[PDB]
């Protein structure tokens, strides 16, 4: 579940050419004159997965995410992967001959399951082999530009937030739609009997 | 929930921000369960919030309060928005330090709001740049 290497290309207003490794689990600092070349791969995972609550990423068309759509030199939306499985958690169950792994993606008609002509689901499988879930803001993605929103916040959000390990008001809204349900049913079962 | 909470916040309080822990109180005269609130202390004055805080102290508490949501499903990668313009470098070493003898495996990472700042890990992105993305019959007889 760790990054090894990101060799990626593609995109308009920043810095291409060069790959970035010795990815270490716990200190790789950012200190630059040019910002454009510092920490740009976040935008492209943003893109990637798009998240819609930045608008920096959020546009007519999509098609601003590839190297200016063509007319600069990059027409297709290459982006190249290799991710290695340093754990045997976050391989799911028929993943355990396959830590490493290898993907491209575009000729921006099509992605690439390794090479080979197929819908935009390989993305997911280039950013599958570091646990990194899509579905949750968790899974190594980040918590976001929330770090300026959590300012002056009131004591029934900050509950919430605690409960959230337990999702209270999930199980109420489930319990409720299984007493609706269990009344209905009920009834149901006053006419049968 | 709440004991575990109250009793995190204390320590993920106490690391961060030197000399100075607080602990999930009510907010008046109730209960953790319906309200609570914080303490913030100043370094080694005791306060009632953080409204006095600096904008660098500021966030130093909400990122522990992101620490403390994040450490129920933890992650090995961390991400700052350059936010040591009100607070000092020498400061922010010191996050670190604490970070990596707290936070063991967690990759920390700055996006670039002002370009020259956050030299504090060892290893370090240098400044390599061309053109698209960051890098360094006789019955009834017996009968009857």
């Amino acid at each position: 579940m760790k990054v090894e290497e990101l060799i990626i290309d593609g995109f308009k207003s920043y810095a291409t050419r060069t790959v970035i490794t010795d990815w270490d689990p716990q200190f790789n600092a950012i200190t630059g004159l040019n910002g454009s070349g510092k920490s740009n791969i976040l935008d492209a995972i943003c893109f990637v997965l798009g998240i819609a609550s930045m608008s920096t990423v959020r546009a007519s068309s999509l098609q601003d995410l590839i190297y200016k759509r063509g007319q600069a030199g990059v027409t297709k939306a290459s982006v190249t992967i290799v991710f290695d499985n340093t754990d045997k958690s976050n391989s799911p169950i028929g993943f355990t001959n396959s830590p490493q792994i290898s993907v491209t993606r575009q000729g921006t008609s099509k992605y690439l399951i390794n090479g080979h002509r197929a819908p935009q689901q390989s993305v997911l499988q280039l950013f599958q082999s570091v646990q990194l879930n899509i579905n949750n803001p968790n899974f190594l993605i980040m918590q976001g530009k929330i770090t300026k929103v959590l300012n002056m916040k009131p004591s029934e959000i900050l509950s919430l937030i605690e409960e959230a390990a337990g999702t209270k008001m999930f199980e109420d809204r489930r319990e409720k739609a299984e007493r609706t349900m269990s009344k209905k049913e009920t009834k149901l079962q006053e006419n049968r009997t | 929930t709440w004991e575990k909470v109250t009793l995190d916040f204390g320590n993920i309080f106490a690391d961060l921000l030197p000399n100075s822990f607080a602990k999930l109180v009510p907010c008046e005269g109730k209960d953790v369960t319906q309200g609570l609130e914080v303490k913030v202390k100043l370094g080694n004055i005791w306060k009632e919030s953080l409204i006095e805080l600096s904008g660098g102290q500021r966030s130093l508490i909400a990122l522990s309060l992101i620490m403390a949501l994040l450490q129920f499903r933890p992650a090995p990668m961390y991400i700052l928005d350059e936010v040591d313009a009100a607070l000092d470098l020498s400061h922010t070493q010191n996050i670190g330090h604490l970070i990596k003898t707290r936070f063991k495996g967690s990759q920390f990472i700055v996006v670039s709001l002002k370009e020259g700042m956050f030299a504090n890990a060892n290893r370090v992105f240098r400044t390599r740049f061309q053109d698209g993305t960051s890098v360094v019959x006789x019955x009834x007889x017996x009968x009857x």
